[PDB]
DNA sequence: TACAAAATTCCATGACA
DNA sequence: ATTGTCATGGAATTTTGTA
DNA sequence: TACAAAATTCCATGACA
DNA sequence: ATTGTCATGGAATTTTGTA
């Protein structure tokens, strides 16, 4: 019908006059400084974009140079990209090209014992039969324990965790997601301490940095013990803990052991500027230097970030993706926005979820 | 001259033998001579082996500048002085029978004999589960003099659980 | 000796006159604004470092402090460097904290045929008993081929390039060093081609981008192609071909099979712009269309990068680094700069390698 | 009325049978119309389904507008047409026994004819092996009219091999 | 009231699989 | 409901010892 | 000879294990 | 002797249709 009155030189609002709109094989045609190019009518318009995408699953402007080569019609990339906002395929197979925003710099935990966080480290070579270390680090000192296990396990978890409380009972024990701590025989055990569990978002260790930084630090040490002899960690790790929280940070400019005791022990190069102090005098000094510590803050977005808005279609990073098959989830809607990287998400079907958002990326269109 | 400092002195010992709790059989007892801190480690026997493995342990926190003990046949050996020569530890030892320490230190060293019993009638197979609570009691307990736990006097902070 | 004169109060190069040099328990001693410092004699410097490294195998500034505890003595940042530059274990074990220069981006080949790179993906799910695809991409127009193989082995490869290989024969084939490629066979055959085989740098496949940016786009065609249905790739493979070399790149404007063969086969959406022209017009269109392909330039340098020179210590990275070992190599010399970011090192030992910079970290002090 | 282009027309035909090389017994001939770029491709019978796996081949790298063959069972099978229906090929006979071509496409598929049976004596069991070398020959023979070889009318460049 | 060189602080880089 | 971190060694900056 | 909106070009982001 | 690449979709810029 609205294609009968363009032949007869009538004006409809989007076909610009001046170009001449003949008829040939009785198919609309318009001749235009690319070529003669056939207008479809409205109904076959959709048809037409499905297929032109459907032959590679193209982008909007790959799909729109292959329909440009036949056809014209006006505002022909509103309905490409209509097409690509309903493309299941494409929506959970394509990557995003939108970073998430600057990470946050979580303030340091105000007295230690405030929060633990901890984390299992290997398999290892079989040291005396144990395979695995469990990491301890305070949260406002870096101060550090570690444990040698047989398993990733809540069994072993407890058993160190409990001669490690006996020096004293922390407010907040951080952790990742991992089947040890996930688990009701743990919850338990810190419900009967007083203790509150807190777990980082699923598959993402920056939540966990402060532990996961220090993992590193031990593979590190232990490495270099280890070079040229046969890898037997179980009797190093002692040497380990106590090199590790005796040793400075160049910006603290204090070892993890200062800030837990604010004396140093007896050990090699013992710092003995508050040898005059009496210990309450040490005491305050201590407590004043713990509130005086650096603290970084948040880098600048980069030039191509997003934020999550409440209500906003997002998708999330399928977790242990097979071969060949998408690397994202169905969408889904955010349902609060926690803080600018956290988010409660409505899933697969439909169940909340707490994700961080480097885990998820913006649906498009 | 200077001021009494926490990891001067350690005041260790040893309790037992107690009834059988998951196959050990004496408790080693350590108490910082500043603080009144106090860590309590499991043994199967009262010997050297034993002990290092225990301070062992503990020294992966800290090391003392000196342990004090009796002349009990355990810390008088040659290994455990070897031991000891290896940290830059300083071995002190009281006079046989007349065996000295520092009054906080006794006022300390008393309590957990008394908790122990208390905790020993009723549950004696146990005892080995309970240590655990038992620190956490002895070091978050107020000193009568000071008016501080001596988990105050280490870490110079609150507790998260006081008594 | 160099310590007697000092407490006489006599100039020594080095000693700031001002603080005075008393003596205490046979040790000389000096008043400095952080505290009351222990100098010890010169001889027994060296020794006082390499203690206070060993505690946990410390940096510059991490190691000077614990020394600051106890001593003082002049210059004594230089004598820990000295001591950082010749300890083994750290050499070894710490990472970089330099990042190479800017990326190249090598002329595109100029002709089709000039080159050709190859890679293999996968193992994949078994499709028809099939589980490798072998990638063929030539480098000017991007037009690519696409072979399944049953294992990623130099015999399957020359099957399939003896079935390519009857369009035209390529001056030069470019691969990694799989060992699919770095067989003796495999050399033999090119040989009798008057082909040119060339490789990438070991363990680096940015040296083959041009294939593995590739590899990607038909994982990511024939993942979408799947959602659903069973992993069944072995009969799509032709049709993610054919939709590949017929799919526009943004930038250039063309299909990898125009730029072959400068005309549409009868394909989806074929155009028509050129259906005017005899084959010879065409063909020179075509000529001078490949000439003036956009080309991209190096990116600028991030603000820490590092060149090599040659006879530049420098470090290699290990290749498949067991659990708890270091993640280099002994230090090694440069031999020479191939540009600036391929170079010939002399190595374990001593053979010639070329290696790329991104497997290179500059020995540091 | 347009000028005569690449894919416009696939002359395709039989030869065959010839001596078992590899446990092949055929071949299947595609001469382009407008180059006279020639694949070869080696088959078990003179059949649709073989056929059809050969032109599959072929189809990855250039879809004809039109295929042109004899009246031979293959061609003129049922299956074969919906093959071609599907991918927008049309087909497109010679009369039975009146077997017209392109002139140059005899000049052509009679090189081929002639060069395989250079090659099939003395060495018919391995005539397999040597299609690629058959092939690189013919594509980049001088055309005595144009004097371009079907390689640069395809490719509109030099070959690296040179005949 | 000003210099070269040492001492210190800055800070991108990379690794916790 | 939760959240990146920090040792490292050149380079950039600030302080020091002396005038 | 200057406008809003469409068409195009720019280009950071991420993935080839 | 060897070397990163390029589809993707918002955002930035340029062009278009009309006055
Ligand atoms: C990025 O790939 C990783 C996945 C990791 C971890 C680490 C890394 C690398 C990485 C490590 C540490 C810190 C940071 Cl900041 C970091 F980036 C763990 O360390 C860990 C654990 O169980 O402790 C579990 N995962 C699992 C997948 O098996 C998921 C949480 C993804
Ligand atoms: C980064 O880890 C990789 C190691 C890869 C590959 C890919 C990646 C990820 C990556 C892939 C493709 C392109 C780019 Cl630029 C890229 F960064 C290969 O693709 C590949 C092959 O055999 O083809 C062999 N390797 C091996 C280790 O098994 C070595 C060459 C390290
Ligand atoms: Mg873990
Ligand atoms: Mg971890
Ligand atoms: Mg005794
Ligand atoms: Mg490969
Ligand atoms: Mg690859
Ligand atoms: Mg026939
Ligand atoms: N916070
Ligand atoms: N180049
Ligand atoms: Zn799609
Ligand atoms: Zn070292």
């Amino acid at each position: 019908a609205e294609l009968d009155q363009l032949l007869q030189g009538h004006y409809i609002k989007g076909y610009p006059k001046q170009y001449t709109y003949f008829l040939e094989d009785g198919k609309v045609k318009v001749s235009r400084p690319e070529g003669v190019k056939i207008i479809p009518p409205q109904s076959d318009r959709q048809k037409i974009v499905l297929q032109a995408h459907n032959l590679a699953h193209t982008g909007r402007e790959a799909t729109l140079l292959k329909i440009a080569n036949l056809y014209w019609w006006p505002n022909m990339r509103k309905d490409v990209v209509k097409q690509l906002g309903r493309c299941q395929q494409c929506l959970i197979t394509n990557a995003s090209n939108k970073a998430s925003g600057p990470i946050l710099r979580p303030d340091r935990p105000q007295k230690p014992f405030d929060k633990f966080f901890i984390d299992y480290i290997g398999p290892l070579p079989p040291s005396q039969g144990y395979l695995y270390v469990l990491v301890v680090v305070d949260g406002m000192t870096g101060f550090t324990w570690l444990y040698p296990t047989k398993a990733p396990s809540t069994s072993a978890t407890v058993k160190s965790l409990n001669v490690l409380t006996s020096i004293a009972i922390p407010k907040v024990i951080h952790s990742d997601q991992g089947a040890a701590f996930t688990s009701s025989t743990f919850a338990e055990w810190a419900k009967e301490r007083g203790i509150h569990l807190e777990f980082s978002t699923p598959y993402h260790p920056q939540s966990s940095g402060k532990v996961e930084r220090k993992n590193s630090d031990i593979k590190r040490l232990l490495t270099k013990l280890l070079v040229g002899r046969p890898t037997k960690w179980y009797d190093l790790l002692p040497v380990v803990q106590l090199a590790l929280n005796n040793t400075y940070s160049p910006v603290l400019k204090y070892t993890p052991h200062q800030l837990l005791f604010g004396i140093d022990s007896n050990t090699p190069f013992a710092n003995q500027d508050t040898l005059d102090l009496t210990r309450e005098e040490e005491l305050s000094l201590l407590q004043e230097i713990r509130t005086s510590l650096y603290h970084p803050s948040t880098p600048p977005a980069s030039s191509r970030s997003w934020s999550p808005v409440v209500g906003q279609l997002v998708q999330e990073r399928v977790a242990r993706p097979a071969s060949l098959r998408p690397r994202w989830h169905k969408p889904s809607t955010v349902l609060k926005v926690l803080n600018p990287r956290t988010v409660v998400i409505l899933d697969h079907l439909g169940n909340n979820r707490t994700v961080s958002i480097d885990n998820l990326k913006p649906t498009s269109h | 001259d200077r001021p009494q400092k926490p990891f001067d002195k350690f005041f260790i010992d040893y309790i037992g033998p107690l009834p059988p709790s998951q196959g050990y059989l004496y408790v080693l007892v350590v108490v910082d001579g500043m603080t009144g801190f106090t860590w309590l480690y499991p043994t199967k026997a009262p010997s050297t082996s034993a002990t290092v493995k225990s301070l062992n342990v503990l020294t992966s926190i800290a090391i003392p500048k000196v342990i004090h003990s009796d002349q009990g046949a355990a810390f008088t050996s040659s290994t455990f002085a070897e031991w000891a020569k290896e940290r830059g530890i300083h071995l002190e030892f009281s006079t046989p029978y007349h065996p000295q320490s520092s009054g906080k230190v006794e006022r300390k060293n008393s309590d957990i004999k008394r908790l122990l019993t208390k905790l020993l009638v009723g549950r004696p197979t146990k005892w080995y589960d309970l240590l655990p609570v038992v620190q956490l009691a002895l070091n978050n307990t107020y000193s009568p003099v000071l008016k501080y736990t001596p988990h105050q006097l280490l870490f110079g902070i609150d507790s998260n659980t006081p008594f």
